[PDB]
């Protein structure tokens, strides 16, 4: 089976493939390529979440403007939950379009990760390849190559971590959202987030 | 990183990386360090010497920033942060484009790129025009990049230290309380 | 257990167009199987051409909001309304420029069974290539499939503008922003 | 107009009531579609 | 790419082909030389519309009359911005000027009969129109290497002018494109012929 061969089995759960209600065993190993993808893709995009979230509850922001008539302290002021709120229309639009371009991007590599590649291996050039499509070559993880320093050993350690702390953001924000939302649902954090 | 220069005499004939920074980096992490430490040195030797020069009396340009909005050169202030400030908003948009399109064309037109297996903080496009360093022997202009580095992060230093001699009050000690 | 299934529907058996050397044909997306009733050289001639309208028609769509020719008589952003305002003869003489560049590149050849008769005719190809990018025979797939994607895309964006301006009153991006304006 | 999630929020609470009792036959039987005259009438096609 | 052997390869771009969208590669030879050609007469069209521009924007202009049917000097037509210049132009004489420069394009497609787009085509190469391009024999003094040099030098003034040319009529009418304020002269960025 494809789930007794990952980096996400951690001593956590004991020496043992954590599947309570046997979800990976009552599905081919298609789906659980998709799994892993997900898993990873949505325990990165937890943590950038869980930091942004953590910054904006401190009010720090940026010296500047957001727009020409905006600050980011004012923006920034009402507090996290309500600034993506306060934040300007074409700005959003434009994260949401460059986030749209990366996942179309990194979607539309041959490998896959469905079909014959590695799960959560977003190809690190994924505007290269693309026919009359010219990118800068900022290789989108590791654009500087820290990774390349690291033996594979320890890679392989700092995957797994990378699985627990994306498992650990994706509680963590939503445990910032829920305690927003029901107030003293999360008790750890205040009024102000 | 033992390979690389910058290092010198003063510390010990050795490198100066105490937590462990550079053990991090590839040849090309360790590519983009020095990129941005030869950059930072250029960038704040110039904005140092112009600071001193403005800020210390020094002879000011002749005429109108802007003859149409009105505003002289002596009419800036001549206080860094102030005088910036005055500058207009033309001015320093198209002083940003035309850095933009330096640091676009440095990138697109350095062919071995620093990142890719080349020269880190080389720029072709702009250096020696005339015919300065163009005929020196290859241990003199290593000396003279070590030269290069050192004062750079020197300048560094020295930026940083009147940014904060203009934000803290007086936290530098041998300099204004009106920087 | 389809023993030849359509590439685009896994669940519907391949058409005609599927089983042809036609560029695209490796989609058999035909669920009527328009292909079978419909010869499948003049089905390509057609889809070529309004591909080609709908590609100059959408361009000519969003700018036509924007850019006017200089002092125009009737011009209006709403090209609906665009078209009754301005002369009719301009309409006229563009319809009869486009009859006889239709005549003179169809000569006899105006029918299913008049054209394609010759073997060397293939659907889409009238002749037009002055740059001659068909001589570089590498890329001539590429564009083959590229226009006709683009047709195909330039096809339902020309409905869609056509359409959104009916409901909206406003020409393109008038509505496009009112869309995306406040609340 | 309000994009959902963009200018305005995504998903909205739903308004309701806390309990009530039984609503009588003849309540949503008399407006119901197909066993209400006026319900009928309206429970035709438009453009 | 295809344009490797072309020049037109200059030192801000490296010493390497820009094509970033590969255009180059697209389409034969034959469309290669065709874009080579289109590159050059837009080069030196850009150089005449900037100098042109100049030129109307300076005032300076002809000694005489442009028409004495309609009564049109080139003191009068120089009075209006530099675009509102050819509307102001009679409209005979615009006719004649566009016939001229069409006679000038079919000789130039018709007697270099090594065309650009066929083989050995040198799509830059107009001269062959005889005492058209240098008349005075400048360029007879120069050698292969300076008359490289040269060529280098028209195809980087004239990307230049055309981005130029392009600024200043785009600057007025979409104000805040180019930063330097400056009085830019008003009229439209596009006219239409006649
Ligand atoms: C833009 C800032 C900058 C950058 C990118 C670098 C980069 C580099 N320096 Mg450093 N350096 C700087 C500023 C910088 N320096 C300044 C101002 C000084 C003067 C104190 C020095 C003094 C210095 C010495 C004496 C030596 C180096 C060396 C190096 C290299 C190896 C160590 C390393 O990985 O550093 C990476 C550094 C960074 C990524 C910057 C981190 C900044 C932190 C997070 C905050 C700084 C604290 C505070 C605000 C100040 C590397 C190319 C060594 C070398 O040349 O080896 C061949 C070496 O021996 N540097
Ligand atoms: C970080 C670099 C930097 C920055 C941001 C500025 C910013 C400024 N300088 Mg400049 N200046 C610089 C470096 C810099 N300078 C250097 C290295 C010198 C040589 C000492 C000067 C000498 C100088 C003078 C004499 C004057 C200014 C002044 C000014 C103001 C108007 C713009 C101008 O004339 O720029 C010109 C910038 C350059 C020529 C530097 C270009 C550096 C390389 C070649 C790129 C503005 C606050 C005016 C002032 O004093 O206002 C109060 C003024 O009259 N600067
Ligand atoms: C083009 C306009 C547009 C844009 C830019 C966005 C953008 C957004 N919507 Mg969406 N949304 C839209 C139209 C739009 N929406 C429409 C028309 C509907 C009605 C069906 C919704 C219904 C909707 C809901 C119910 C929610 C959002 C939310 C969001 C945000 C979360 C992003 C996400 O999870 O994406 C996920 C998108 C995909 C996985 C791809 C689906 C789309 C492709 C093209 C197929 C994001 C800012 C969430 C929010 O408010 O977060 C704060 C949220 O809960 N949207
Ligand atoms: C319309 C004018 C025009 C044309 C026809 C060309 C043609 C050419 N250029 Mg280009 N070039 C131009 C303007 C033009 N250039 C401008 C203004 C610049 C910027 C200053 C450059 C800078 C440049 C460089 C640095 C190089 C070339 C090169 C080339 C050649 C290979 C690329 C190619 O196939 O492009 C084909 C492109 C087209 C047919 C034009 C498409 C235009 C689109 C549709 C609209 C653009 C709108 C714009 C964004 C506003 C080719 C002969 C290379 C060369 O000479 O190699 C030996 C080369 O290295 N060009
Ligand atoms: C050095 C000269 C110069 C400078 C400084 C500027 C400055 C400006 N121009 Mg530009 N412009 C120039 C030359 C220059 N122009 C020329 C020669 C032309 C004629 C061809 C134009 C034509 C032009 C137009 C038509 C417009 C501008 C506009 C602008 C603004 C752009 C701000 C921005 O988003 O930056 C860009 C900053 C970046 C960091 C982006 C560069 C990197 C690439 C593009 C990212 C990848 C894109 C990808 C799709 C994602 C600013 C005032 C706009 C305006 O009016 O604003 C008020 C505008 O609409 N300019
Ligand atoms: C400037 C130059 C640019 C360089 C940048 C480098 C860069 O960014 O590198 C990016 C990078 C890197 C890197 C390296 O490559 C480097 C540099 C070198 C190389 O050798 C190694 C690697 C690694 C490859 C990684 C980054 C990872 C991140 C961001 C992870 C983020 C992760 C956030 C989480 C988990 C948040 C969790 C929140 C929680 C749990 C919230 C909560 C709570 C509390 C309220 C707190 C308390 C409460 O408790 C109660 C209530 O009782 C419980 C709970 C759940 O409610
Ligand atoms: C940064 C910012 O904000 O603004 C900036 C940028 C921005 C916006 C682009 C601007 C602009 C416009 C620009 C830069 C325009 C540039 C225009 C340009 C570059 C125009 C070339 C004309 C060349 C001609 C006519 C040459 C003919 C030459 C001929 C016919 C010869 O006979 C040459 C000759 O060699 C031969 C063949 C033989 C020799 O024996 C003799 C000589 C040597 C004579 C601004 C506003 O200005 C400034
Ligand atoms: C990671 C995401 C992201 C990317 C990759 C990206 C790239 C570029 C590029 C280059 C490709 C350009 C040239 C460009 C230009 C502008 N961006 Mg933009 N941008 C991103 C995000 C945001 C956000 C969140 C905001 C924003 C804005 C502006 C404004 C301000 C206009 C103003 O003063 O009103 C201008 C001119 C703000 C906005 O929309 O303001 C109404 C705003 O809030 N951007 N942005
Ligand atoms: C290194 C950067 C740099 C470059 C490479 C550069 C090149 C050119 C070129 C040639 C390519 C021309 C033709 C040109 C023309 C004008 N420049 Mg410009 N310029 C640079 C920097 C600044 C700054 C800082 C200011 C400035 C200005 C003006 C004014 C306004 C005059 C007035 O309004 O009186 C005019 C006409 C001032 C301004 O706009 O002030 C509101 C102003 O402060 N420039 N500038
Ligand atoms: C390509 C350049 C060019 C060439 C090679 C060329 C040659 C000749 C020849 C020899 C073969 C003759 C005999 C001739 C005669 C006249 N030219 Mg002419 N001409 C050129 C350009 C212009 C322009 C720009 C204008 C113009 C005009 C007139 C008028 C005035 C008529 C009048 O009073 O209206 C007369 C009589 C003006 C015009 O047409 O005004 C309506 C006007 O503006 N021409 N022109
Ligand atoms: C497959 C393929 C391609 C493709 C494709 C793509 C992207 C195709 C896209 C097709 C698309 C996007 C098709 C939309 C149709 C929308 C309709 C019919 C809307 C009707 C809307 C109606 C009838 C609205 C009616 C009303 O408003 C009225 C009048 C008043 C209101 O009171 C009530 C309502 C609101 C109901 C390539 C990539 C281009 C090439 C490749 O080779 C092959």
């Amino acid at each position: 089976a494809l789930v007794d061969s990952m980096e996400g089995v951690g001593e956590e759960t004991g020496g043992q493939i954590w599947d309570p209600l046997g979800i990976s065993e009552a599905v081919s190993d298609e789906a659980v390529m998709w799994f892993r993808a997900s898993e990873l893709k949505h325990g990165r995009v937890a943590m950038l979440a869980s930091v942004g979230y953590l910054v904006g509850a401190a009010k720090i922001s940026f010296p500047g403007e957001l727009a020409k008539g905006v600050t980011f302290a004012s923006v920034a002021a009402n507090g996290p939950y309500q600034a993506w709120d306060a934040v300007p229309q074409a700005g959003k639009l434009q994260i949401l379009s460059i986030i749209l371009a990366l996942e179309w991007a990194t979607e539309a590599k041959k490998p896959h990760y469905m079909r014959g590649g590695v799960p959560g291996k977003i190809e690190q050039l994924p505007f290269d390849g693309i026919q009359g499509l010219w990118a800068p070559k900022i290789k989108f993880w590791d654009p500087l190559n820290f990774t390349g320093a690291l033996s594979a050993e320890q890679k392989a350690r700092k995957r797994k971590a990378e699985l627990k702390n994306g498992r650990l953001a994706m509680i963590g924000i939503i445990s910032f959202i829920t305690g927003h939302n029901l107030p003293g649902s999360v008790p750890a954090l205040d009024s102000s987030f | 990183v033992s390979d690389m220069e910058g290092t010198g005499p003063e510390t010990g004939g050795k490198v100066f990386d105490p937590m462990g920074l550079s053990k991090i980096a590839s040849a090309e992490t360790l590519a983009w360090y020095r990129a941005a430490e030869l950059k930072h040195s250029r960038v704040a030797m110039a904005a140092v010497t112009g600071w001193a020069w403005v800020s210390s009396g020094g002879p000011l340009f002749p005429g109108y920033l802007s003859v149409e909005q009105g505003v002289t050169f002596e009419s800036l202030g001549r206080d860094g942060y102030a005088a910036w400030a005055a500058v207009p908003e033309a001015g320093k948009f198209q002083i940003l484009g035309v850095i933009g399109i330096l640091e676009i064309l440095s990138e697109s037109a350095v062919k071995p790129h620093y990142m890719a297996g080349g020269t880190p903080g080389k720029v072709p496009l702009l250096w020696d025009p005339l015919g300065f360093t163009a005929k020196l022997s290859p241990e003199t202009l290593a000396r003279k990049r070590l030269a290069e580095l050192k004062n750079g992060r020197l300048a560094m230093i020295g930026v940083m230290s009147l940014v904060s001699a203009h934000f803290i009050p007086n936290s530098v000690p041998l300099l204004p309380g009106s920087v | 257990a389809i023993s030849k299934p359509s590439n685009a529907m896994p669940f519907l058996t391949a058409p005609p167009c599927q089983s042809s050397k036609l560029p695209g044909a490796e989609t058999g997306f035909d669920p009527l199987y328009l292909s079978e009733f419909i010869d499948i050289k003049w089905a390509r001639e057609a889809e070529l051409k309004h591909g080609r309208i709908c590609m100059l028609a959408t361009v000519g769509y969003i700018m036509q909001e924007f850019f006017s020719l200089p002092g125009y008589p009737g011009y209006t952003p709403n090209p609906i309304e665009a078209v009754s305002s301005t002369p009719p003869e301009a309409l006229a003489q563009i319809v009869l420029v486009l009859s006889i560049i239709e005549f003179n590149s169809n000569k006899d050849k105006w029918t299913m069974d008049t054209m394609f008769t010759d073997p060397a005719r293939e659907p889409g190809n009238l002749g037009f290539d002055p740059l001659k990018f068909g001589e570089n025979k590498e890329t001539r797939e590429r564009l083959a499939m590229a226009e006709l994607k683009n047709g195909r895309l330039a096809m339902i964006a020309f409905s869609g503008m056509i359409h959104q301006t009916f409901v909206t009153g406003k020409p393109l991006f008038a509505s496009l922003n009112d869309i995306f304006s406040s609340p | 107009m309000t994009i959902p999630g963009l200018n305005a929020p995504g998903l909205v609470p739903a308004t309701k009531k806390p309990a009530g009792a039984k609503p009588s036959f003849e309540s949503y039987r008399d407006t119901s579609h197909f066993w209400s005259s006026q319900g009928i009438m309206d429970s035709v096609p438009k453009v | 790419s295809a344009a490797d052997g072309m020049e037109g390869a200059a030192h801000e771009t490296g010493f390497t082909t820009w094509d970033p969208l590969g255009l180059a590669d697209l389409g034969s030879p034959a469309t290669l030389a065709f874009f080579r050609h289109a590159e050059l007469k837009h080069c030196r069209v850009a150089m005449a519309a900037f100098t042109g521009w100049l030129v109307a924007v300076s005032g300076v202009h002809f000694p005489g009359l442009c028409s004495f049917s309609e009564g049109i000097s080139f003191e009068d037509i120089s009075q209006l911005t530099p675009m509102e210049q050819w509307g102001a132009v009679p409209a005979l004489g615009k006719a004649q000027i566009l016939l001229a420069i069409g006679i000038i394009e079919h000789q130039s497609e018709w007697k270099i009969k090594p065309h650009y787009m066929a083989a050995g085509g040198k799509p830059g190469d107009l001269k062959g129109l005889k005492s058209f391009w240098d008349p005075i024999g400048l360029t007879s003094k120069m050698d292969a290497k300076k008359l490289e040099r040269q060529r280098l030098s028209e195809i980087k003034n004239g990307r230049l002018a055309m981005i130029g040319i392009v600024s200043v009529l785009i600057a007025n009418n979409m104000p805040g494109a180019i930063p330097l304020p400056i009085a830019f002269p008003a009229g439209p960025s596009l006219v239409l012929p006649f």
